[PDB]
C-alpha cells in the first residue's frame, strides 16, 4: 500500500491499492468496492491462483 | 434464535461429561502448575509430574460429573414434565452442585450453598 | 377452519433447512431417469423426522 | 530443504537457550540461533539485515549478555528446577499456539503445489528493473532518512534514555 | 549436551520439520471440500433467513 | 511453500520465547532472554512480510524494532544488576517482597 518496492521501483501491489482506494473515496456502500478489493489482495497473497493451479495439479493426480 | 443442534438427550448427558472432564482436566493443569512444590520433593523430578497428573484426574473426574449430572437431570426433569422453561436445569444444576459439590467437600452447608449459586448461575441461563 | 398440523408443518421448516436443502438436492440428480430406479425417500425421510419432531410438542397444544 | 534444515537448527539451539542449565551456555546458544536467523536473512536476499543481525544481536547484545552473566557466577542451586511437572502445562499450550498460529497464514496464503511439471519456464522476465539495481542499503537509506525521519529521531531519543538510564542506575564513581 | 545428542536432536527436528511439510500439502489439498462445505453453509443461513424473514 | 516455511521458522522462535517464560519460574535471566527471543521472531516477520508483499515499510520497522530491542535489553540488564547488588543474589525468593 506504500508504493515503496524493495527494489527501488514501485511495490507490486500499488497500483491495486491505490484504485481500490479512490474507489473507496467516493462510494458510500463498500461493497460497491469489493472487485478491486479482492484485486489488491489477490496481488498481495495470489490465494485464488494458486487454488486454481492447485485444481488443475488435483485433476492430473486423480487421472494419473 | 436456538435453531441450531440436532440434539438427543442420552447424547447431550455423554457430550456434556465429555466436556466437563476436558475442563477439569485443564483446570487441574492449571491449578498443579501455580502451586509450588513441597521442600522434599525439588531434587527429584517424576513425583510433580505424578501429583500434576492426580491433580488433572481428580478435577477432570469432578468436573465430569457436574457436567452430567447437570444436564442429565435437567433433561429428565424437563422430559417426565415436557415443559421447557429455566425451572428445568435449575433442579438439575442445584442437585450437581449440591451432590458433587458435598461429596468432594464433605459437607452439607457446602452442598447447600453449591447448589444454591448452581441454580441462580442457571436461572440468569 | 384451516388444519393446525398442516400450518405447523409450515412454520418448522426454518428448523429443518437442512434436510430440506438435501431433498431437493436428491431430487436435482435423479431427474435423469436412469430405468427408473433412482429415489430419494432416505433424503424425504429426514426431512420429515426433523419437521415431525418439531410440530408433535406443538401441535396438541392447539387441539381440545 | 535448506530451511527445514535451519528451521532444525534453530529449533533446537532454541530449546537449548530456555532449556540449559548453566546461564552462560543460554547466551551461547543464543549467538548460534543468531547466526542462522541471518543465515534465513541471506535466503531471503536481504544481506544488509543478515550482517545487521550479527553486528548488533551477536556483535553488542550477546556480549552484553555474556559479559553481565559471567560476572554474576551464578550458582546452579539459585536457578535450578526439575521441569517434568511442567510438560502438561507446555503441552496444552504449545499445543493450543501451534494449531492455531503456525497455520494462520494457509487460508490467507495458500501454497503452490509443486508440479510434475515445469512451471519455471512461466517465469517472465522484465529488463526494466534491471538497468540499475539498487541493493537492499540503498533502498533503506532512501527512506530511513528523508521520509520517516520522525521515527529515526525517535529511536535516537530511545537510545538516549538508554544511555541515561544505565548511568543513573548502576554508576558508583570512584 | 554432548556433541552426539545435539545432531541427534537436529536429526530429530528435521524430521518433524519434513512432517510439517506433509502437513501443510494436506491442507493445501483440501481447499476445494473447505470451501464447498463454507458455501453449502452459507446456503442453509440464507435459505433459513429468507424462510424466517417470511413471516 | 515458501512462505509459509519462512513464517514456522519465526513461529517456532516465538513459541520457543513462550515455553521459556513457562519453564523457568526460577531463572528469570532466562525469562529476560526469553523475550529477546520473542521479540527476533518479531522482527524476521516485518522482513518476510516486507519480501513477501514487495513493500518497503516492513524493513524501517525492522530496522527501529532492532533498536527498541538493543535499548530494553540495555535497561533490563541495568535493573538485573541492582537487584543482584541489594540482595546479593537472583534467586526468586528474594524479589518476592511486594505482594497482596
Amino acid at each position: 500500500a506504500s508504493g515503496w518496492g524493495i527494489t527501488g521501483n514501485k511495490g507490486r501491489c500499488y497500483d491495486f491499492w491505490m484504485d481500490f482506494s479512490e474507489c473507496m473515496s467516493h462510494c458510500r456502500e463498500p461493497k460497491d468496492c469489493t472487485l478491486l478489493r479482492e484485486d489488491y489482495l489477490e496481488c498481495l497473497h495470489h490465494s485464488k491462483e494458486f487454488q486454481r493451479r492447485n485444481r488443475i495439479y488435483k485433476e492430473e493426480q486423480r487421472k494419473l | 434464535r436456538y435453531l441450531e443442534e440436532e440434539d438427543g438427550p442420552l447424547m447431550k448427558t455423554i457430550k456434556g461429561s465429555i466436556t466437563g472432564f476436558g475442563a477439569g482436566t485443564i483446570y487441574g493443569t492449571i491449578l498443579a502448575t501455580w502451586k509450588d512444590v513441597p521442600r522434599v520433593e525439588r531434587n527429584v523430578a517424576l513425583p510433580g509430574l505424578i501429583r500434576t497428573l492426580k491433580m488433572m484426574g481428580t478435577h477432570g473426574l469432578t468436573f465430569a460429573a457436574i457436567g452430567g449430572v447437570y444436564i442429565g437431570v435437567e433433561q429428565l426433569v424437563q422430559n417426565f414434565r415436557s415443559k421447557r422453561d429455566f425451572y428445568n436445569g435449575a433442579i438439575g444444576g442445584f442437585v450437581a452442585g449440591a451432590s458433587v459439590l458435598g461429596y468432594r467437600a464433605r459437607s452439607i452447608p457446602t452442598a447447600i450453598a453449591a447448589g444454591a449459586t448452581l441454580a441462580v448461575t442457571s436461572a440468569l441461563i | 377452519v384451516v388444519d393446525p398440523k398442516k400450518y405447523l408443518e409450515e412454520s418448522c421448516k426454518p428448523k429443518c433447512v437442512k434436510p430440506l436443502l438435501e431433498y431437493q438436492a436428491c431430487v436435482k440428480r435423479i431427474q435423469g431417469d436412469d430405468s427408473g430406479h433412482k429415489h430419494c425417500t432416505g433424503q424425504y425421510f429426514d426431512y420429515w423426522q426433523c419437521i415431525d419432531k418439531c410440530v408433535a410438542p406443538k401441535l396438541f397444544a392447539k387441539l381440545k | 530443504m535448506i530451511l527445514s534444515v535451519l528451521s532444525s537448527l534453530a529449533l533446537v539451539s532454541g530449546l537449548m537457550v530456555v532449556r540449559a542449565k548453566n546461564p552462560v551456555h543460554s547466551v551461547l546458544f543464543f549467538i548460534l540461533v543468531f547466526c542462522d536467523t541471518s543465515g534465513l536473512l541471506l535466503l531471503l536476499g536481504l544481506d544488509f539485515f543478515a550482517m545487521i543481525f550479527l553486528v548488533v544481536y551477536i556483535g553488542a547484545i550477546a556480549v552484553l549478555f555474556l559479559f553481565v552473566v559471567m560476572m554474576f557466577h551464578i550458582q546452579i542451586a539459585e536457578i535450578h528446577e526439575e521441569v517434568l511437572r511442567y510438560l502438561p502445562v507446555s503441552g496444552i499450550i504449545g499445543l493450543i499456539f501451534w494449531w492455531e498460529m503456525f497455520f494462520i497464514l494457509d487460508n490467507e496464503s495458500i501454497p503452490l503445489l509443486p508440479t510434475q511439471r515445469n512451471t519455471t519456464s512461466l517465469r517472465y522476465t522484465v529488463y526494466a528493473g534491471k538497468v540499475r539495481s539498487w541493493t537492499n542499503l540503498e533502498t533503506l537509506g532512501n527512506l530511513l532518512y528523508t521520509y520517516y525521519f520522525v521515527w529515526f529521531l525517535v529511536s535516537s531519543l530511545i537510545l538516549l534514555v538508554a544511555m541515561i538510564g544505565a548511568i543513573v542506575l548502576t554508576m558508583h564513581r570512584t | 549436551v554432548k556433541v552426539l545428542t545435539y545432531f541427534g536432536m537436529t536429526l530429530a527436528a528435521f524430521a518433524f520439520w519434513q512432517s510439517m511439510d506433509k502437513v501443510h500439502v494436506w491442507i493445501a489439498l483440501h481447499q476445494d471440500e473447505k470451501q464447498e462445505r463454507m458455501e453449502k453453509e452459507a446456503e442453509v443461513r440464507r435459505v433459513r433467513a429468507e424462510l424466517l424473514r417470511k413471516a | 511453500m515458501d512462505l509459509i516455511k519462512y513464517f514456522t521458522f519465526s513461529m517456532i522462535i516465538f513459541i520457543l520465547g513462550i515455553w521459556g517464560i513457562l519453564l523457568n519460574r526460577r531463572n528469570i535471566l532466562i525469562m529476560l532472554m526469553s523475550i529477546e527471543l520473542m521479540l527476533l521472531a518479531v522482527n524476521l516477520n516485518f522482513l518476510v512480510f516486507s519480501v513477501s508483499l514487495d513493500d518497503m515499510m516492513g524493513q524501517v520497522f525492522a530496522l527501529l524494532v532492532l533498536t527498541v530491542a538493543a535499548a530494553e535489553s540495555a535497561i533490563g540488564l541495568a535493573i538485573f544488576v541492582i537487584t543482584f547488588r541489594v540482595r546479593g543474589t537472583i534467586a526468586v525468593e528474594f524479589i518476592n517482597s511486594i505482594q497482596g
